[PDB]
């Protein structure tokens, strides 16, 4: 029953410690991954603005001269 | 382009306002509603869709069919009695053009009793031949009155000019009446009929 | 955010700038319009300038008359109407839209400014003063409009009502205003009513 078991709790604690280091490492690209895309959010909001202000902008150009 | 408003629309509270607003092309989006009580700047409460700002009423909603903008006001109450007006931009000109505008009248404003006040001359007139009666009549309703004068148990017709009334800081309505004087006429004797709707009230002192 | 010039009177023929500092955001990201509102009547709406472009679009009844330019480095945008006739009368209201993409509304608004278009003298104004009691003050025999009451330099609001002007027949205005307090304060504090005539610059105070 025994003699088995005292080398089997040293690999399932290393291998399934390696595991919570992996998993520490996962949560960190994680949360430089959100702020990454807050960011591009943000980008793109401020570029729809400028886009809209430049269509708008041609529009009444087009007007002032046709 | 051009858009055409009801001058005026009248409801009853806790029932529903519809105003609309008739143009040809009415872009889409490009349609605005606002909102003016009186001596303010008007206020934007609907956009394009249907859409208010953050701080606007959820009972204020906007629709379209046809050539047809509709500002629709869901258990209108007494406070939203102000004039309406539609605004959008010509798709050809990009030109802004504004609706002629909406008078808002709630119904059911109970009939209210004019509180007056009544102001003699000054310390301070007097002593260049002048001299100042005022007279001031607040909270009344229909805003509507004729003030009547007394130079003590006699009428006054030549001198007199009284201010049309107009829609107040609440929603009822307020005016006043003017008459000046001599040193050789006011210490010698003053009544206000201020009449509305029967309720005829004066002030003296 | 919005804020206008003054009040003002031009002779017929003269020319006006009203002046419109934005505040609260990049100004280069604004659009601006002037709408116009004669007494009593509805809103008119006479140009429209994107300051990051730095040229303007005109309602063709105005257009040669009217010319509208902002100022990025004092973050203004600039109305002048030039040949003024007495239906140019009004209140004109500075007004920025595309507060987001999406909404062509105008968002925000100045407060007004009143020009007066009269060939009248412009005199100024004559300040008397006047189970609860309450007070007043009095401005009188001025033009043109407006005046606006203060009380107490700033101090009050819970019971000030201010009337409108009567319009004399001698072509002048004449203007009231009151308040309200306990009758348990009455030398307790001192009071002063500030009366501003802009248009002939007169700011003059009076005590009960």
């Amino acid at each position: 029953c025994c003699g088995g078991i005292k080398k089997e709790i040293e690999a399932i604690k290393k291998e399934q410690e390696a595991i919570k280091k992996k998993i520490e490492a996962i949560e960190k690209e994680l949360s430089g991954i959100v702020q990454q895309q807050n960011n591009l959010l943000r980008a793109i909001e401020a570029q729809q603005h400028l886009l809209q202000l430049t269509v708008w902008g041609i529009k009444q150009l087009q007007a002032r001269i046709l | 382009i051009e858009l055409t408003q009801p001058p005026s629309v009248s409801v009853v509270p806790g029932q529903t306002a519809r105003i609309s607003c008739s143009g040809d092309n009415i872009p889409y989006e490009y349609a605005s509603w606002y909102q003016q009580k009186p001596g303010q700047a008007p206020v934007l409460v609907i956009y394009g869709d249907n859409n208010r700002p953050s701080g606007i009423p959820e009972r204020f909603s906007g629709s379209n069919s046809g050539n047809t903008a509709t500002l629709t006001i869901s258990g209108t109450q007494a406070e939203d009695e102000a004039d309406y007006y539609c605004a959008s931009w010509d798709s050809m000109t990009v030109d802004g053009v504004f609706g002629g505008g909406t008078k808002l009248t709630v119904l059911g404003q109970p009939k209210a009793a004019p509180s007056v006040t009544l102001f003699p001359p000054s310390s301070e007139e007097l002593q260049a031949n002048k001299a100042t009666l005022v007279c001031l009549i607040s909270d009344f309703y229909p805003g509507a009155v004729t003030v009547a004068w007394k130079a003590d148990s006699s009428p006054v017709k030549a001198g007199v000019e009284t201010t049309t009334p107009s829609k107040q800081s609440n929603n009822k309505y307020a005016a006043s009446s003017y008459l000046s004087l001599t040193p050789e006429q006011w210490k010698s004797h003053y009544s206000c009929q201020v009449t509305h709707e029967g309720s005829t009230v004066e002030k003296t002192v | 955010q919005l804020v206008q010039s003054g009040a003002e009177v031009k002779k017929p023929g003269s020319s006006v700038k009203v002046s419109c500092k934005a505040s609260g955001g990049t100004f280069n990201s604004y659009a601006f319009s002037w709408v116009r509102q004669a007494p009593g009547q509805g809103l008119e709406w006479m140009g429209s300038i994107i300051p990051l472009f730095g040229f303007v679009v005109y309602a063709q009844k105005f257009q040669g008359r009217v010319t509208i330019t902002a100022d990025e480095s004092t973050s203004t945008a600039y109305m002048e109407l030039s040949s003024l006739r007495s239906e140019d009368t009004a209140v004109y209201y500075c007004a920025r839209y595309f507060d987001t993409y999406n909404n062509y509304g105008f968002a925000n608004w100045g407060q007004g400014t009143l020009v007066t278009v009269s060939s009248a003298s412009t005199k100024g104004p004559s300040v008397f003063p006047l189970g609860t009691a309450a007070l007043g003050c009095l401005v009188k025999d001025y033009f043109p409009e407006p005046v606006t009451v203060s009380w107490n330099s700033g101090a009050l609001t819970s019971g000030v009502h201010t009337f409108p002007a009567v319009l004399q027949s001698s072509g002048l205005y004449s203007l009231s205003s009151v308040v309200t307090v306990p009758s348990s304060s009455l030398g307790t504090q001192t009071y002063i009513c500030n009366v501003n005539h802009k248009p002939s610059n007169t700011k003059v105070d009076k005590k009960v």
